[PDB]
Order: structure tokens, then C-alpha cells, then sequence
């Protein structure tokens, strides 16, 4: 490729990739930042960390890289290894593992007018504050903060990329036939914003608002706890003569403890708030403890007309425990259901 | 860009990053060091390692990197790759198993006066003594000793930027609260060398645990088992379920001990307070089982056994409450 | 050396693929191999010759779980239909390693033996004791809890059923049958 | 420690010499800053320089420096969380004999449920101990012995109940004393081996000075 | 995540690398560091961990007529979204997607290799596997292994996303391990509850047995929930069975409690209710268990790798030009 080789040799004569392309001393390089989400890899509530595979979409003008295509054999764009041109050091500021940079420095595309477009892949692990309160019915609002590590707002100016129609499509882009959907999280809102500083830097923040799909935790935890609660209820209908009331109640407690061991591998470890499912577990354990205590009281009455008194007390305990259980579970489920992702990403 | 290209070319044509950036070898390079703590990533009580996300700002004057702005169109500052210049070799002296030095060589801001500011990120895995005795209500004084590894205080002097670390960008940890923090410069002297001091800056953070999680997931179940332990003495002997109840409570506590071991630190330096409480509850259940066996043997004297049951129920419930208070209330009062 | 002779002794960590045979587990012997050869040069431009019939075990640190029963390197030359003239050369080293079974005897075999013994003993227990059902249920629960250890220790390979896995399933079926038969006998005695 | 490149005729080691002129032929640790590990302690740390020939015909000499860290476990965590619970659980087995040998008696029930708890402890221990087969740990031997004895007590209680439901108290007493003696002696013999086989007295200077 | 060891056979023509062998001592093939020659820079697009490029940069073979042949070996960790529905009798449709990020569909053209028989060429539309050297995986069997060149007509011709080559591994699970270690114990323990009705009420252990079986099912549910991802789009077949079993065990506990509450008031009434509820619940248990498990037993991948495409993408079906 004679013409491409000659043009490529021409452009990089005296070029310095370490110097930003400001023509005048006071000039700022405008950089458009866009984001394409290829895969939401995971969200981890123990590390408060969201892992994503993305393509950046960075655009800027480097006046040093313009040329007249009619002179250089009609070549109207050029593909150049990114190490050889000046790049804005746009990095993920809120990363969690100390990996600031993109995963692979693929080539930039340079237009004859000097527009440089770069779409590097990145694997990122950003920190994300987790709304543990309504877990597992929760929604999360994770952020990715992109900014130049070095340059000030007086040197590099960030702005959100436009859409294909040229509209101010301030969003994370998601191609329907390419995006690798996640089995546990659904993306609801995906805006972007430019954040002005209050020596200071601008930031571009991309927001993923994602809703947990609750079916797994419903089947594996919530329904077992409902069944255990029903058995703790029917403990009070078992007559004292059966001699299995302690056995039934304590084995119910043991099964609840096994489900607690199950859930403890899943829940977030932070102590800023108590998960509603953890509240439900503690409430169910308290209910089982009270069922044991009241069964012991009924048995202590029975073994003393004392049998009739014991039976009436058992009936009263049955109905009272039914009432308390229904109130508690209804409040818990209503609170878990009425918590919903907001209609606006910035309420 | 043209001006700055010329400037960078002229600055680094004959630059040497090996020797110190002084005009006279008898001068001391003075480095200002500031630690910004961005996030307290982890505390490992078992291996005694604190993982933190930091920015380590360093400032110094390089004598050879001055220029006149009017020669270069008014360029007053530039950004250059930090690998090209001389840098102080700050090392984290109490590194546990991470990197000893900076490894992310970010750009240096260089001003026309020769003043260099470098703000590399780092992840520090420092080693500090962990005091687990009051766990989970404990507080840890953990520190980061920074110093130049191969330069002594007579050739490179380091000075703290401020008497406190920078916490303006600190992300709130979900399990630990930084009660206080402070940086002290120290100047040790050795018997070889009355003249040359050896300098370090030790930053330290006094951080306190947020115990709520361990209350909910560990303390409350153990308390429930302890409370259910004594209830057997209320259960009539005619039921025959006394042994079944006590043994099954023992078994449930044993199964929950797996969760405890999965959650609590397995440190052997000292027993954590929750470990004390767990062992207390286990011994208490075992004693209740022994006493239940004794009462059953006595019943097989019935009135004597019943009076013994009535006394032992109160005794065991009082022992449960007393143990719970003697464990947690004192430390709660200390926190209050 | 001045003769032009080059000696290069790089360290490496090799993760070779080996067809593990699990039928006799844990008393199994594994013949595992390391096929080495030039990737791009064929036998007409680079010839490789084994230094000795056997790998050098002089510096071998003794393993805590496998004993190397024997080792041997064989050079092979292969012909393909593209090329009558050019052989392709490889050296396959192999090691016959024998497992030390003691750990798996202690931690797996003995608990299963004890559970089987209890499942046998449950039949000498009188019906009038009432402990029969409690005994069999407790043994079933203990076996189920120990299954959480078994599934961690036994390899999940579906290539073949391990002998210890077959013994575990036998113990499970034996306990289940004992429970069924205990129920039958209890119902018979109450007739 | 060895040179990766050079043989003993090219590079040679000697230990450093302290300001007193004494050779530091050991690992150096500074008392005023060294923090002990939460699980292990260091007792001795001698260094030795070794020389051999790699060529069997006395070819080029080889040399290396070997430092022997003699470290000792701190057992307190295992004592509190494992050893004492297991010992008391196994002690609970003996109470089966005092329980009545008649309907409502729960001798076998208690014994087998204690064995199930010991099986949960078996899981917990198997999580910790490495899988090597060169020897069986003291803790593992004790656990196995406990489980065996529990199965024997179950068998004996079953025999006692079969005899009763056809001597019950006499068999209960004699088997109780036999089991108590056997359990105590066996546990003592298992644990005592760690006392004799503790870290020996060695000619080396202590790694950390008083 | 799917982890595979693969050898990616690249071939292309570079006329700058032609020579006449007779002018250079009959050298017909030359071995060069890949850093010396131009490379098409192909990457695994759907990787899961940021390892886009090949692992071992081995030599390229350049033949005198200008063909450049490369066979780099690589370890790849691709993103394979799991379908848990019929687990353990499930099959997974994993894929490896190769494309260039440095060059678009206007600069390099991806195509499948062509083999030849009887001087008739045909494209190699499948994954190559050694028929004798291939050691099969211990848990998965390869059923189909097609390859397609994909082109998206709606993507710009000057974008790298327009073209790629995707190799599909349709793999089947070998269920024997899970049958032996999970399915059979869980099913037998669940069916044991049918004997709770049969045990006499005077035994005083019926609720004990039922709740112990519930505990065992809880342990199995813990184990399986450890072994499977928490996907919410479907419930695994063993998970459906465990849920159904726990529901029935709870219902049997309720029935047993009712029967005992009747018995201690009536004994004949209690026994009759026991037997009636046995004859109701046990066949319901059996039918539900069969309905669940047969749905997985007959689960198979379709005979053609792509539904609605009659081509087999199979070695015996050589699609000659
Ligand atoms: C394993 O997993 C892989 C996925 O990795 C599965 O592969 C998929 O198989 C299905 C079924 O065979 C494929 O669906 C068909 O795909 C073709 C693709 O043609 C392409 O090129 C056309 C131009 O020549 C273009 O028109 C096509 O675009 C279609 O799709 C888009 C998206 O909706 C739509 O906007 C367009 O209008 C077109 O419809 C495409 O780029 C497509 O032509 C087929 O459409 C026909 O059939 C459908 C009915 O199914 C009908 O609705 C359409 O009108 C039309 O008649 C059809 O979509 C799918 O593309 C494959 N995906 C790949 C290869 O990546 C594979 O089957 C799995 N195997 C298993 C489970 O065994
Ligand atoms: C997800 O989290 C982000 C922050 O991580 C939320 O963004 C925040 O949104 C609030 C409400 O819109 C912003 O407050 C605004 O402040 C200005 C100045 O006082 C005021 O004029 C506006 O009316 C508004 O109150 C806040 O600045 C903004 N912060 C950032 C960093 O963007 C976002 O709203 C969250 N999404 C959801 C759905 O909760
Ligand atoms: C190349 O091969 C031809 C044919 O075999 C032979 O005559 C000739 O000598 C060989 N050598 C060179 C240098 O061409």
C-alpha cells in the first residue's frame, strides 16, 4: 500500500504522542465519551462490586492528524495503532481493584479532517453501594465514573456522546441482538450525565439502574421459610399426648438454621442496614422459639381439669400465633413489594 | 502543542534519572508526601492485613526541569510520563504481601519552576497487629510506615504535607468507621552514624467496627439457643421429651457452630468475645443435659425432683442472663 | 561453551491433560504423560532425542499423596499422508503414580462402615423399646449430613462411578431398605 | 537460596558478620518491631551453607544456603472451638447407661444423636486438615476413636435393651465402667503423644532474644 | 464460563512473501516469528476475562507461493450463558466468536477453511476434533459442533461488528454422577414420606420422620443451590422436584398433625384418615415425580444444530462446491 505507507509516514513526522493537541496555549481538547455495554458480567454484594464488559467510544480532534485526501490518493480514513497517537487518559475513577485502564489498545480511526475515534474494550470492576434493605427484591443504582486522570478541565473538556440521529442520546448503548443478557439482573434505566466541578476535573457518569429478578430466592428461601412457619403454626394443633411437640418444633428450628446457613453464603456482609429477608429469618426464628416456649407451657399445664385448661390454652396460643404470624408476614411482604425502581433515574 | 513539543524535547535531551535532582550534591532533596485514603478495602484479622486504596501525592523540585514560559508561548505547566524522571523510592515498610513500591506510573505534572507533583494510585496491604479480644466491638489502630528505601535523611528529606491524612475523597466503608487518623514523621539515629538521620512517615488510622451485622447473624442465634437451653427444666418429666429437647437443641447449636466458624475469625492469638460466648453456651447446654439426666435419675423423690426442677429453671435462666450481660453490656458501656 | 554447545535448563510448571481413571478409587494408579515436541519445526529440520530412557528424579521432592512407581520417556516418529519423507517427532514422558489411600480410608471408608454397622444393629433393638424408628432416622440423617463431605471428597466426574461412590450408594440403599423393613415389622407387631 | 546462573566455583556464599564480629548464621529478626503471627510462632532459625558436586564424577561444585525455620503452632483456637466441644460431646455418651433400660428411655437415641454431632464435627475438621496420607492427625485419630466407641456404646445399649425386654442394671453398670475407663485411657494416650513429640530442645540459639 | 483449549488455524495470502525455491536452494517453507509478518489480528470477541488475544505466539509458516499458515494454540474463557431448565439432563449451546477489532469487514474478509476430496472442494463447516487423541471431558459430551460466518446486513460495512466467525459447541451433560449422588438419594428420601401414613399412630414418630425428611430435603436444596447459579429466568428440574417434594412433605406433616389430633380425642377414624390420605398423596407423589423427571429424561438437543436449517454441519455431509 504505497499511498497509505507514504501518508502514514508523513503524519507521524515530528509527532509526539505525549503532548496533547492544543493548538493555542489556552485551547481545550473536547472529548466525547460514549459507552456500549457488551455484558453485565456480575454484581457482587459482598464486595459491593459490579463487573462489566464494555466498549468505550471516545472521540476528539487532533489537528496534527488532518490531511487532504485528494492529494493522498483519495484515502479518506486511516487505521492506526493507538499507542502511536495521543490518547486522553480517560480512566474509570471509581474502579474497585486498581485497574484503571482499558483491556486492549486496539487501533484508532482517524478521519482526514483530524477526527480521531477510539473504541477500546474494557473489563471493569467498579465499586457500587448496595441497597441491602430490600434484598432480594432490591434494585441497584450503580455508577461508572470516567475522567482524565491527569488533565484539568482547563485542558481536556469531557462531554457525553451523541446518538446515531445526532440527538443528545445521553445513555448507555445496548444493541438488542448483541447484548449478553444477565440471568439475575434486568437493566431499566441507563442514562449518562456530565458532572461539572464545584485544578479541577469534569466527570462523565454512566448509570446502570438494574432490578433483581427474585424468582430464585422466592423458590429456594422464601417458600421454605413459609413452609417452616406453617409447621411452627401447626405445632400448636398437635395434642400434648402425641409426645412429638418438642421434636417437631426443634427440628423445625434446625431446618430453619440450615436455611440460615444457606442464606449466609449469599447476603451482603456490610452492616449499614438489615436485609428484609434477614429480618424475615430472624422473625421466623423468634416465632419458632416462642412456639417452643408456649408448647412447654402447655405441656407444663397438661401434666399437672388441668388437661382441659391446657387444651384451651393451646387453642388460644394457636390463634394468637396465627394472628401475629399473619400480621408480621403481611407487613414484610407488603414492604418488600411496594419498594420498586423509580420511574426517573434522578428523582 | 508545537511549543510544548519543543519544550519536552529540550528538557529531556540530556536528562539523567539516575542521580538526584539537586544542583549541589551536598544539598538535600526535600519531598513533601501526602496520603489520600480513597477506600478502606478490607480488614483481615486472620492474616492481620489491611487493604486500602490510596493516592500517594509526592511533591519535589527538580533543579534541571526549569524553563522560561516566554520561550514557549506561555506554557506554564506540562504533563510528562513519570518513568522518564528521577523519583523518590518510597516503600511501604510494613507491606504484608502486596507491592512494596508504586507500580502504576501515572503522569507527572511539571511546572515551569521545576516543581513536580506526582499522584500515583496504589493498593496497600499493610501489616498491623489485630486485637480480637472484644470482637465484634473492637477498634484497630493500624498504620502505614512509608519511607525512602535506599536514601537516608541526609540526601532525601521527606516531610508530611499535613498532620492528618486526606479523607476528602474517602468512600464510606460498610463495616469500619475511621475514628481518627494522623501522620507523624520520625527520625531514627543509629550507633554507626551520629550525623545521618533515617526518616520515615508513619500514617495511622484508628478505625472502629460496625458490629450490627455480627449482632444479627451470630449473637442473636446463640442467644436464642442459650435461652432455649434452660427451658427443658420447665418441661414435665411425664412428657418424656426432656432428653429429646435438650439433645436436639445441642444438635442445632452444633450445626450453627459451622456458621459461626464460617463467619468469625479463626485467630489463635486470643479468643474473640463471641467465641467466649459460643463456648459458654455450648458448656451451658452440656451442663443442662447432665443436670437433666440427674433429674431423670432422681425422679425414677418425685416432689424432690420437681422442686429441683423449679430451682434449676431459675438458676439456669439467671446464669443465661448474667452471662449475656457480663459478655456484652460491659463493652456496650465502654462504647457508650 | 566454546564448542558452541548450549545447555538451557528453564523451569516450568506443566498442567498436562491426563485421562484419570476413577473406578478403583481411592486405590487407583494413574499413568500420566507429557507429550513434548517442536510445534512448528518438523523432523526434517529439528530432531529431538531423549537424554535418557527415564526422567531425572534425583531432585524430586517426595509427594504427600502420590508415589511414582516408574517413569519412562519414549520418542515417537509419525508419518502423514501429505508427506512420505518428513517424519513428525515427539517425546512422550510418562509416570505411573500410585495414590496413597490412607487419607480416604480414614475420612470416608470408616464413617460409612460405622453407619452400616448401626443400620445392622437396629434390628437387634426390640420393638418395645421404641428406639427403632428414632435410630434408623438418626442414622439416615447422619449419612445425609456426611454426604455433604462425600460429595466434596469424591470427584464429580461422570466418566465412571467411583468404588467409594458405589459403596456410598450401597449404604444409602441399605439404610432406606432398613427403614422400610422396620416400618413393615412395626406394623406387623401391632397387628 | 542459590544462584540460578553460577556454580560454586564462580559465586560463593558466606554469612554476614554483626558489629560484634559474630557471624549471623541464622535468620535475623528485630525484637522491637517484629509482630508474631496469629497462628504460628518462631522458635529457631539456623542457617547452613551446603556444598555438593552436581557431576557424579566430581564435576562443577554446587552450593546453596538453607535456612531452617522451626515454627510452632498456637493451639488455643483449636482447643476452644474444636477439642473441648468434641471431648465434652464424647463424654455425653456415657450418660446413656444411667438412662432407664425401659420404654421412654433414650439411651440409643442420645448415643446416636451425639454421634451425629460428632459427624458434624467430622465435617468441620475435614474442612481444615490437609489430604496427605503420610500420617493420620492426632485430632483425626481422636475423632475416629470417639466414633468407634460411640458405635460400641450403641451396640451395648441395644444388647442391654434386648436382654431387658425378653441383668439390665448390672450390664449397664459394668459396661459404663468399661466404657469410661476405655475412653479416658484412649483419649489420654492419643493426646499425650503431642507432649513427648513437642518441639525438641535444639543446640541452636533462639531466633528471638528475650 | 466455558474454558477450552483450542488451536486456531489461520491462513491468508501475502504476495510480498513469495520466492522461487530454486533460486534459494529449494527452500519451500520458512518459519518466522509472528511479530515479523503482518497479522490479521483476530481476537475472541465474547471472552469473559479480558484475554482477547492468542496465548502462545508460535512461528508462522510461510510457503514459497506466498501462503502464510499459522496455528496458534490458546486457552480461552468464553461467556456461555447457561440454561438450567432440565438440569441435570440439560444441554448447553456454548459458542466461541472470533472477529477482528483492528480491521473491519472492508479490510479483511473472514471465511471458513476449504478441504478437498476427489479434487472437489468443500468448506469445513464444523469444529475439528481428533477422532482418537481427543480425551472426552468427564461431564460433557459434544453432540454438534457447527461453524458459521455471520454477517449483519444492518451494521455499517466499516464497523468491526459486521462480520465474525462463530464456532458452536452443543454439549450434553452426562447425568450419571448427579443421578447417583443427588437424584436417587433425594427421590428415595422424598418417597419415604409415603410410609409416614403407614406407620401406626401409637408409634409416636410420624411427625419426627416427616420433619427429618424435610431437613434432608433442606440439605439437598442447600447443596444444589450451591452447585447452580441463581438464575431467575427458569427453575431447574431438580429444583422443581425439590420444591414439589417439600410442599408435599409439609402437607403430610399437616395431615399427620390432623390425624394425631383426631386419635387422642376416634382411633379408627384416625386410621381411616391415615389410609385415605395415603391412597391420595402417594399416587399424586408418584405421578408428579414422573411428570417432572420424564420431561428431562427425553430432553435432547435437536437433530440439526440450527432449527429451521436442514443442513447438518457434519463431517459425512460434505457440502461440495
Ligand atoms: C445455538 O445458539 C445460536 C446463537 O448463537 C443459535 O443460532 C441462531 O439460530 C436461529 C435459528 O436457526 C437463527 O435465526 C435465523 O437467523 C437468520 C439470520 O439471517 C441473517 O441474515 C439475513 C440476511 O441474509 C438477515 O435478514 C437476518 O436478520 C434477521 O433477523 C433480524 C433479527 O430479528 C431481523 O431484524 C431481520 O429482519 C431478519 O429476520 C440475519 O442477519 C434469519 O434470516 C432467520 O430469520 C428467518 O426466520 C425467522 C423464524 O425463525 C423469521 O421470523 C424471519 O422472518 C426469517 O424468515 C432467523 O432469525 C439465528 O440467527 C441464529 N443466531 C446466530 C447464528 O447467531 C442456534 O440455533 C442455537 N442452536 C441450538 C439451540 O441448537
Ligand atoms: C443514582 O445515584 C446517583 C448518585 O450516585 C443519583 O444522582 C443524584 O441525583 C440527585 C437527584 O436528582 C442529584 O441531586 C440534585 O442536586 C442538584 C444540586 O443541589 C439539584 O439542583 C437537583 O434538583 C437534584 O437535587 C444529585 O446531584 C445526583 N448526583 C450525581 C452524582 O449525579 C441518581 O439520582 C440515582 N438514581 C436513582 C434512581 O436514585
Ligand atoms: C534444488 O533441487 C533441484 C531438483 O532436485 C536440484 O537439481 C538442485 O541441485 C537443488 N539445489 C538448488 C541450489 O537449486
Amino acid at each position: 500500500s504505497e499511498a497509505e505507507g507514504r501518508l502514514r509516514e508523513k503524519l507521524f513526522s515530528g509527532y509526539d504522542s505525549s503532548v496533547r493537541p492544543a493548538r493555542e496555549v489556552g485551547d481545550r481538547v473536547r472529548v466525547s465519551v460514549g459507552l456500549i455495554l457488551a455484558q453485565l458480567i456480575s454484581l457482587n454484594e459482598k464486595d459491593e462490586e459490579m463487573s462489566t464488559k464494555v466498549y468505550l467510544d471516545l472521540e476528539w480532534t487532533d489537528y496534527r492528524l488532518s490531511w487532504d485526501p485528494a492529494e493522498h490518493d483519495g484515502i479518506d480514513s486511516l487505521r492506526i495503532t493507538a499507542e502511536s497517537v495521543w490518547l486522553p487518559d480517560v480512566v474509570l475513577l471509581n474502579n474497585n481493584d486498581g485497574n484503571f485502564d482499558v483491556a486492549l489498545d486496539i487501533s484508532v480511526v482517524v478521519s482526514s479532517d483530524g477526527s480521531v475515534r477510539w473504541q477500546p474494550p474494557g473489563i471493569y470492576r467498579s465499586s457500587c453501594s448496595i441497597q441491602v434493605t430490600y434484598f432480594p427484591f432490591d434494585w441497584q443504582n450503580c455508577t461508572m465514573v470516567f475522567s482524565s486522570y491527569s488533565y484539568d478541565s482547563s485542558e481536556v473538556s469531557l462531554q457525553t456522546g451523541l446518538g446515531p440521529d445526532g440527538q443528545g442520546h445521553q445513555e448507555i448503548h445496548i444493541h438488542e441482538g448483541t447484548f449478553i443478557e444477565n440471568g439475575q439482573w434486568e437493566i431499566i434505566h441507563k442514562p449518562s450525565r456530565l458532572i461539572q466541578p464545584p485544578g479541577q476535573r469534569q466527570e462523565v457518569i454512566f448509570y446502570l439502574i438494574i432490578r433483581r429478578k427474585p424468582l430464585f430466592y422466592l423458590v429456594n428461601v422464601i417458600a421454605p421459610c413459609i413452609l417452616i412457619t406453617l409447621l411452627a403454626i401447626f405445632v400448636f394443633y398437635l395434642p400434648p399426648d402425641a409426645g412429638e411437640k418438642m421434636g417437631l418444633s426443634i427440628f423445625a428450628l434446625l431446618t430453619l438454621t440450615v436455611f440460615l446457613l444457606l442464606l449466609a453464603d449469599k447476603v451482603p456482609e456490610t452492616s449499614l442496614s438489615v436485609p428484609i429477608i434477614i429480618k424475615y429469618l430472624m422473625f421466623t426464628m423468634v416465632l419458632v422459639t416462642f412456639s417452643v416456649i408456649l408448647s412447654v407451657v402447655v405441656l407444663n399445664l397438661h401434666h399437672r381439669d388441668w388437661q382441659f385448661v391446657a387444651m384451651v390454652v393451646d387453642r388460644l396460643f394457636l390463634w394468637t400465633f396465627i394472628i401475629f404470624t399473619s400480621v408480621g408476614t403481611l407487613v414484610i411482604f407488603l414492604d418488600a413489594t411496594y419498594h420498586l425502581p423509580p420511574p426517573d433515574p434522578f428523582p | 502543542s508545537e511549543h510544548e513539543t519543543r519544550l519536552v524535547a529540550k528538557l529531556f535531551k540530556d536528562y539523567s534519572s539516575v542521580v538526584r535532582p539537586v544542583e549541589d550534591h551536598r544539598q538535600v532533596v526535600e519531598v513533601t508526601v501526602g496520603l489520600q485514603l480513597i477506600q478502606l478495602i478490607n480488614v483481615d484479622e486472620v492474616n492481620q492485613i489491611v487493604t486500602t486504596n490510596v493516592r500517594l501525592k509526592q511533591q519535589w523540585v527538580d533543579y534541571n526541569l526549569k524553563w522560561n514560559p516566554d520561550d514557549y508561548g506561555g506554557v506554564k505547566k506540562i504533563h510528562i510520563p513519570s518513568e522518564k524522571i528521577w523519583r523518590p523510592d518510597l516503600v511501604l515498610y510494613n507491606n504484608a504481601d502486596g507491592d512494596f513500591a508504586i507500580v502504576k506510573f501515572t503522569k507527572v505534572l511539571l511546572q515551569y519552576t521545576g516543581h513536580i507533583t506526582w499522584t500515583p494510585p496504589a493498593i496497600f496491604k499493610s501489616y498491623c497487629e489485630i486485637i480480637v479480644t472484644h470482637f465484634p466491638f473492637d477498634e484497630q489502630n493500624c498504620s502505614m510506615k512509608l519511607g525512602t528505601w535506599t536514601y537516608d535523611g541526609s540526601v532525601v528529606a521527606i516531610n508530611p504535607e499535613s498532620d492528618q491524612p486526606d479523607l476528602s475523597n474517602f468512600m464510606e466503608s460498610g463495616e469500619w468507621v475511621i475514628k481518627e487518623s494522623r501522620g507523624w514523621k520520625h527520625s531514627v539515629t543509629y550507633s554507626c552514624c551520629p550525623d545521618t538521620p533515617y526518616l520515615d512517615i508513619t500514617y495511622h488510622f484508628v478505625m472502629q467496627r460496625l458490629p450490627l451485622y455480627f449482632i444479627v447473624n451470630v449473637i442473636i442465634p446463640c442467644l436464642l439457643f442459650s435461652f432455649l437451653t434452660g427451658l427443658v427444666f420447665y418441661l414435665p418429666t411425664d412428657s418424656g421429651e426432656k432428653m429429646t429437647l435438650s439433645i436436639s437443641v445441642l444438635l442445632s447449636l452444633t450445626v450453627f457452630l459451622l456458621v459461626i466458624v464460617e463467619l468469625i475469625p479463626s485467630t489463635s492469638s486470643a479468643v474473640p468475645l463471641i467465641g467466649k460466648y459460643m463456648l459458654f453456651t455450648m458448656v451451658f447446654v452440656i451442663a443442662s443435659i447432665i443436670i437433666t439426666v440427674i433429674v431423670i435419675n432422681t425422679h425414677h423423690w418425685k416432689y424432690v425432683a420437681m422442686v429441683m426442677d423449679h430451682i434449676l429453671l431459675g438458676v439456669f435462666m439467671l446464669v443465661c442472663i448474667i452471662g449475656t450481660l457480663a459478655v456484652f453490656a460491659g463493652r456496650l458501656i465502654e462504647l457508650n | 561453551q566454546y564448542t558452541g554447545h548450549i545447555t538451557w535448563t528453564p523451569p516450568a510448571i506443566f498442567k498436562s491433560y491426563c485421562e484419570i481413571i476413577v473406578t478403583h478409587f481411592p486405590f487407583d494408579e494413574q499413568n500420566c504423560s507429557m507429550k513434548l515436541g517442536t510445534w512448528t519445526y518438523d523432523g526434517s529440520v529439528v530432531a529431538i532425542n531423549p537424554e535418557s530412557d527415564q526422567p531425572d528424579l534425583s531432585n524430586f521432592m517426595e509427594s504427600g499423596e502420590w508415589v511414582i512407581k516408574e517413569s519412562r520417556g519414549w520418542k515417537h516418529s509419525v508419518t502423514y499422508s501429505c508427506c512420505p519423507d518428513t517424519p513428525y517427532l515427539d517425546i512422550t514422558y510418562h509416570f505411573v503414580m500410585q495414590r496413597l489411600p490412607l487419607y480416604f480410608i480414614v475420612n470416608v471408608i470408616i464413617p460409612c462402615l460405622l453407619f452400616s454397622f448401626l443400620t445392622g444393629l437396629v434390628f437387634y433393638l426390640p420393638t418395645d423399646s421404641g428406639e427403632k424408628m428414632t435410630l434408623s432416622i438418626s442414622v439416615l440423617l447422619s449419612l445425609t449430613v456426611f454426604l455433604l463431605v462425600i460429595v466434596e471428597l469424591i470427584p464429580s466426574t461422570s466418566s465412571a462411578v467411583p468404588l467409594i461412590g458405589k459403596y456410598m450408594l450401597f449404604t444409602m440403599v441399605f439404610v432406606i431398605a432398613s427403614i422400610i423393613i422396620t416400618v413393615i415389622v412395626i406394623n406387623t407387631h401391632h397387628r | 537460596f542459590r544462584s540460578q546462573t553460577y556454580n560454586a566455583e564462580e559465586v560463593e556464599f558466606t554469612f554476614a558478620v554483626d558489629n560484634d564480629g559474630k557471624t549471623i548464621n541464622k535468620i535475623d529478626i528485630d525484637t522491637e518491631a517484629y509482630t508474631e503471627n496469629g497462628e504460628w510462632a518462631i522458635d529457631f532459625c539456623p542457617g547452613v551453607i551446603r556444598r555438593h558436586h552436581g557431576g557424579a564424577t566430581d564435576g562443577p561444585g554446587e552450593t546453596d544456603v538453607i535456612y531452617s525455620l522451626i515454627i510452632r503452632r498456637k493451639p488455643l483456637f483449636y482447643v476452644i472451638n474444636i477439642i473441648v466441644p468434641c471431648v465434652l460431646i464424647s463424654g455425653l455418651v456415657l450418660l446413656a447407661y444411667f438412662l432407664p433400660a425401659q420404654a421412654g428411655g433414650q439411651k440409643c437415641t442420645v448415643s446416636i444423636n451425639v454421634l451425629l454431632a460428632q459427624t458434624v464435627f467430622l465435617f468441620l475438621i475435614a474442612q481444615k486438615i490437609p489430604e496427605t496420607s503420610l500420617s493420620v492427625p492426632l485430632l483425626g485419630r481422636f475423632l475416629i476413636f470417639v466414633m468407634v466407641v460411640a458405635t460400641l456404646i450403641v451396640m451395648n445399649c441395644v444388647i442391654v435393651l434386648n436382654v431387658s425386654q425378653r441383668m439390665g442394671n448390672a450390664l449397664d453398670n459394668i459396661c459404663f465402667w468399661a466404657a469410661l475407663v476405655l475412653f479416658s485411657v484412649g483419649s489420654s494416650l492419643i493426646f499425650l503423644g503431642a507432649y513427648f513429640n513437642r518441639v525438641p530442645d535444639l543446640p541452636y540459639a533462639p531466633c528471638i532474644q528475650p | 464460563t466455558l474454558t477450552t483449549n483450542v488451536w486456531i488455524e489461520h491462513g491468508w495470502t501475502d504476495n510480498r512473501l513469495k520466492w522461487n525455491a530454486e533460486e534459494f536452494g529449494n527452500i519451500s517453507v520458512l518459519r518466522l516469528p509472528p511479530d515479523m509478518v503482518w497479522l490479521p489480528e483476530i481476537v475472541l470477541e465474547n471472552n469473559n476475562d479480558g484475554s482477547f488475544q492468542i496465548s502462545y505466539s508460535c512461528n508462522v509458516l510461510v510457503y514459497h507461493y506466498g501462503f502464510v499458515y499459522w496455528l496458534p494454540p490458546a486457552i480461552f474463557r468464553s461467556s456461555c450463558p447457561i440454561s438450567v431448565t432440565y438440569f441435570p439432563f440439560d444441554w448447553q449451546n456454548c459458542s466461541l466468536k472470533f472477529s477482528s477489532l483492528k480491521y473491519t469487514a472492508k479490510e479483511i474478509t473472514l471465511s471458513l477453511k476449504q478441504d478437498a476430496k476427489e479434487n472437489r472442494t468443500y468448506p469445513v463447516e464444523w469444529i475439528i476434533i481428533d477422532p482418537e487423541g481427543f480425551t472426552e471431558n468427564g461431564e460433557w459430551e459434544i453432540v454438534h459442533r457447527p461453524a458459521r460466518v455471520n454477517v449483519d446486513p444492518r451494521a455499517p460495512l466499516d464497523s468491526p461488528s459486521r462480520q465474525d466467525i462463530t464456532f458452536y459447541l452443543i454439549i450434553r451433560r452426562k447425568p450419571l454422577f448427579y443421578i447417583i449422588n443427588i437424584l436417587v438419594p433425594c427421590v428415595l428420601i422424598s418417597f419415604m414420606v409415603n410410609l409416614v401414613f403407614y406407620l401406626p399412630a401409637d408409634s409416636g414418630e410420624k411427625t419426627s420422620v416427616a420433619i427429618s425428611v424435610l431437613l434432608a430435603q433442606s440439605v439437598f436444596l442447600l447443596l444444589i443451590s450451591k452447585r447452580l447459579p441463581a438464575t431467575s429466568m427458569a427453575i431447574p428440574l431438580i429444583g422443581k422436584f425439590l420444591l414439589f417434594g417439600m410442599v408435599l412433605v409439609t402437607m403430610v406433616v399437616v395431615i399427620c398433625v390432623i390425624v394425631l389430633n383426631i386419635h387422642f380425642r376416634w382411633n379408627r377414624v384416625a386410621r381411616t384418615v391415615d389410609r385415605l390420605c395415603l391412597f391420595v398423596v402417594t399416587p399424586v407423589m408418584v405421578v408428579g415425580t414422573a411428570w417432572i423427571f420424564l420431561q428431562g429424561v427425553y430432553n435432547q438437543p435437536p437433530p440439526q444444530p440450527f432449527p429451521g436449517d436442514p443442513y447438518s454441519y457434519n463431517v459425512q455431509d460434505k457440502r461440495f462446491i
